[PDB]
């Protein structure tokens, strides 16, 4: 009379691809900046030469004044 | 003499999907700390040196 | 005595893939800004402070009792 059920169907389609990965970790902090350069002795002498000389001269005159 | 059979049982499930794509590369790290500022000591040392030099030059 | 049935329908889709791997770590940050160097004006200010702070030594070098 009535027929056997057919053979099993074809395998299903492969599943959907997984979700994208999470973003990577941030990098480490950069190295410290270089130290500030110190002024040379010649530069300091040039800038302060007259100042020191004037201060000494004024003081010298003041301390050897007569009343 | 009879009617044909039913459609067969549904097929087996498909394989697992391939793994997800790799994530975005991480951002660059923060900038490093600022370098040390030049202290006043190197200026003090020279200023003291000049003071002694010029005071001695008044002594002579 | 009846003919066999047609083959069944396509099966289920598979389970979704596992999540992707985390991305590469980022590169190191840039180096910090340099330390500041003294200006000409700052140098003069320091020098004037030193003169004031050692004004006593200066006076002593030029004038003492007797």
């Amino acid at each position: 009379g009535s027929g056997p059920p057919g053979p099993p169907g074809p395998p299903g389609p492969p599943g959907a691809r997984g979700q994208a990965g999470v973003m990577g970790f941030p990098g480490p902090p950069g190295p410290p900046g270089p130290p500030g350069k110190e002024a040379s002795e010649q530069r300091i002498r040039e800038l302060c030469g007259g100042m020191i000389s004037e201060q000494i001269a004024q003081l010298a005159a003041h301390l050897r004044k007569p009343l | 003499s009879g009617p044909p059979g039913p459609p067969g049982p549904p097929g087996p499930p498909g394989a697992r999907g391939q793994a997800g794509v790799m994530g975005f590369p991480g951002p660059p790290g923060p900038p490093g700390p600022p370098g040390r500022d030049a202290t006043d000591q190197h200026i003090v040392d020279v200023a003291l040196k000049m003071l002694q030099e010029q005071l001695a030059e008044v002594a002579v | 005595s009846g003919p066999p049935g047609p083959p069944g329908p396509p099966g289920p889709p598979g389970a979704r893939g596992q999540a992707g791997v985390m991305g590469f770590p980022g590169p190191p940050g840039p180096p910090g800004p340099p330390g500041r160097a003294p200006t000409d004006q700052h140098i003069k200010q320091v020098c004037m402070r030193v003169i004031q702070e050692h004004f006593a030594e200066m006076a002593a070098s030029l004038k003492r009792p007797d």
